[PDB]
Formats: structure tokens, C-alpha cells, sequence
């Protein structure tokens, strides 16, 4: 099961506090061993 | 030298041994990983 | 040219055992589904077995669980093991190529069967 | 109990056309194809008429088959000396699962 949690706020991390609430559990069968973000230049 | 696939030709006059029975086969199948497939109570409170 | 040819007849006493044989010429016995038919003398043509492609064996009522059709390795060539014989299996049998299920194109010449001391 | 019905005999004059007719249960003649096979004496059964209709390799003429609900027919125009023979009429019985052969007809000309 993939769990996937997330926290978007409005602001060198910043020295605060902020828990993760649950976004998606994705019932799915694969191994992940590597991963690789992708961006949105021009 | 014979070519594999015959026809069945289905008329709707024969009898209910030559006619076409529809069918469909389930197979209901268990894998070691998260199964999906469940498949289906009134509340009263104090 | 086409041919099928079959040996193995002769006198036989009861409940003896027989490998009737079907030699195949022009043809490959290991996939043209292949059948063993009979006619006692005076009589009709009785289907005994059918071979298919894959295998499978098909054997009429009388002829049940006593009798065997077989497909040779590399030979070319199909045999019946007749065994518990009886007085209904005075025969001449013969072996036939049978397109499908529908109807049987070429027949071999004949061999006599015999049940009597 | 399915077992193809043949008349024990049937005969004609030459130049008379000859009738045959094969009846069975509808469980193999009324669902599957007959075939018609002729012997001749001291012979091997050799086919004459496969598929309901059809003549293969080419059979000499005027050999029609025909099939009419549960029963078939087999049709010579004229009686001729030569065509003296057994006739008889298979189906695939699907119930019995077997090759399933007609009593035989004793072809004669008079
Ligand atoms: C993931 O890798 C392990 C180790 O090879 C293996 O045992 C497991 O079956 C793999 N999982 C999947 C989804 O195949």
C-alpha cells in the first residue's frame, strides 16, 4: 500500500511545526526503489 | 492442407443443441497483493 | 499417393489380446484425427475410436474400457490393443481419416478378427 | 436411443431415379451434419456425399444429398448397374459421443 501525505502552508526550512494529515492511501502492488521529481520550466 | 477456423453458421430455425449459447467464464484469482475486488445495516442508538 | 494399411488379423480365442495396426502413407498419423470403425460380416459399419490431434480418445459403449487406440512416436503409423475379447467382436475392422467430426475420407482396406478356438 | 433408421432395402430400374431416405432422433441428425458413404462388395466404404449436401472430389454426377428436418435423402437419377452397393448414413451423436451409422440399403437393379 502506497501512502502519500502532504501540507501546503504559506511562508533554510523553516524552524516552525506542522503535522502531515493523510491525503491518499493507494492500494497498488509494486516495488519502489528509486524516484525522480519533474519540474515545468520553458 | 486445412485451413483451421470453421464456421458455425448459426440459423435461428435449429434446434436448442445448435443454437448460440452465450457464455462467460469467471475466474476469481489470489495474488500476494492487496486484493480490490469485495463484493456486497440500519442504525438505532440509546 | 494416399494409403493406409493394416495388419494384425487372424484367429484369436476369447478373451486373447491383439495390436492391430494402421500404417499411414502420404499422410502424418500424428495429426489428421485418425478412427478405427467395424463391420462384422453381414453388418454395419460400428464406430469404434477416434484419435485427435491432441491426444484425446473417443471409444463407443460395447468397446469400453477394454480396448486402446495409440499414435506412434515417429513410426507414421496407429495401433488398437484389443484385449477381453468377446463373441460381438468378430470384425473387419479397418482405420479411416476422419475430417473433423463430420464425415471419414479415406478408409483402409480391411482386416479380419476372428473369435473361435 | 439414437440409432439412424434405414429401409433394409430399396430398388429401381435403370433410367428410374432412386430415393433413400435415412431418418434419426433430432438429437444427432437434427443438430449435426449427415455424410453418405457407399461400399461396394468386398470393397472399403468410400465416400459419396459429405456435409449435407455437397459431392467431393468428383463424384460421378447427378448424386444429390438433401436434408429436410430430421431426416436426410440420398438421390441417384436413374438405377444404374454400376452404382450397386451398401449406402449408409453417418451423424455425430453429441449425446452418445459417437459416430453413429445407418442399417444399410441393398441397392439393386432391376
Ligand atoms: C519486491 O522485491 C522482493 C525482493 O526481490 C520480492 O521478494 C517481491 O516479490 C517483490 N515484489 C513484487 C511486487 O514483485
Amino acid at each position: 500500500y502506497f501512502k502519500i501525505y502532504s501540507k501546503h502552508t504559506p511562508i533554510d526550512l523553516p524552524q516552525g511545526f506542522s503535522a502531515l494529515e493523510p491525503l491518499v492511501d493507494l492500494p497498488i502492488g509494486i516495488n519502489i526503489t528509486r524516484f525522480q521529481t519533474l519540474l515545468a520550466l520553458h | 492442407c486445412y485451413f483451421p477456423l470453421r464456421s458455425y453458421s448459426f440459423r435461428p430455425t435449429y434446434g436448442v443443441g445448435h443454437q448460440p449459447y452465450r457464455v462467460v467464464v469467471l475466474s476469481f484469482e489470489l495474488l500476494h497483493a492487496p486484493a480490490t475486488v469485495c463484493g456486497p445495516t440500519n442504525l438505532v442508538k440509546n | 499417393e494416399v494409403q493406409l494399411v493394416e495388419s494384425g488379423g487372424g484367429l484369436v480365442q476369447p478373451g486373447g489380446s491383439l495390436r492391430l495396426s494402421c500404417e499411414a502413407s502420404e499422410i502424418i498419423v500424428n495429426r489428421n484425427y485418425m478412427n478405427w470403425v467395424r463391420q462384422a460380416p453381414g453388418k454395419g459399419l460400428e464406430w469404434v475410436s477416434i484419435i485427435y490431434p491432441g491426444g484425446s480418445t473417443f471409444y463407443a459403449d460395447s468397446v469400453k474400457g477394454r480396448f486402446t487406440i495409440s499414435r506412434d512416436n515417429s513410426k507414421n503409423t496407429m495401433y488398437l490393443q484389443m484385449n477381453s475379447l468377446r463373441a460381438e467382436d468378430t470384425a473387419v475392422y479397418y482405420c479411416a481419416r476422419s475430417y473433423g467430426d463430420f464425415y471419414v475420407d479415406f478408409w483402409g482396406q480391411g482386416t479380419l478378427v476372428t473369435v473361435s478356438s | 436411443q439414437s440409432v439412424l433408421t434405414q429401409p433394409p432395402s430399396v430398388s429401381a430400374a435403370p433410367g428410374q431415379k432412386v430415393t433413400i431416405s435415412c431418418s434419426g432422433s433430432s438429437s444427432n441428425i437434427g443438430n449435426n451434419y449427415v455424410s453418405w458413404y457407399q461400399q461396394l462388395p468386398g470393397t472399403a466404404p468410400k465416400l459419396l456425399i459429405y456435409d449435407n449436401n455437397k459431392r467431393p472430389s468428383g463424384i460421378p454426377d447427378r448424386f444429390s444429398g438433401s436434408k429436410s428436418g430430421t431426416s436426410a435423402t440420398l438421390g441417384i437419377t436413374g438405377l444404374q448397374t454400376g452404382d450397386e452397393a451398401d449406402y449408409y448414413c453417418g451423424t455425430w451423436d453429441s449425446s452418445l459421443s459417437a459416430w453413429v451409422f445407418g442399417g444399410g440399403t441393398k441397392l439393386t437393379v432391376l
